[PDB]
DNA sequence: TACACGGGACCACA
DNA sequence: ATGTGGTCCCGTGT
């Protein structure tokens, strides 16, 4: 149990699947930031787009 | 087995029960899953109902493509 | 303990 | 044939 999370779709996997063309890139960024879990990356890539998360 | 692709590299998968695709990183292959923690998952499932896209790698480009100025520095 | 991460296998699909 | 998204079970580690 608990690894789904509550969206506005209903309950989805906190496990995911990059395409390779995004993991590829994705990696990248992980690794450049020389985070060691890739969840860390995917909270500054938030983070590094708020902005344009605000519109819409 | 190693194969060319846009922006990088692929490496084919070996065994039979499973066909899955890795990419090559700089830390070597990589399976293509990963795991968000509970409160990265919800803010980023989040965006990814805010763009209405169905699938969440579409969410992560687009937030590729929206932090680029960030990532290249 | 409780939760977390990720490898392996897997189903439905194209 | 061989890829695909996505999920289940479990070994292991925080």
């Amino acid at each position: 149990r608990h690894s789904k999370v509550f969206t506005s779709k209903g309950p989805r996997d906190r496990r995911v699947r990059l395409s390779a063309h995004t993991a590829i890139q994705f990696y990248d960024v992980q690794d450049r930031l020389g985070y060691d879990r890739p969840s860390k990356a995917v909270d500054w890539l938030i983070k590094k787009a708020k902005t344009a998360i605000d519109k819409l | 087995e190693i194969v060319e692709v846009q922006g990088g590299h692929i490496i084919r998968a070996t065994g039979r029960k499973d066909r899955h695709s890795k990419v090559f990183t700089s830390k070597g292959p990589r399976d293509r899953r990963v795991r968000l923690s509970a409160h990265t998952a919800i803010q980023f499932y989040d965006v990814q109902d805010r763009l209405g896209y169905d699938r969440p790698s579409k969410a992560v480009d687009w937030l590729i493509k929206k932090a680029k100025t960030a990532i290249d520095k």
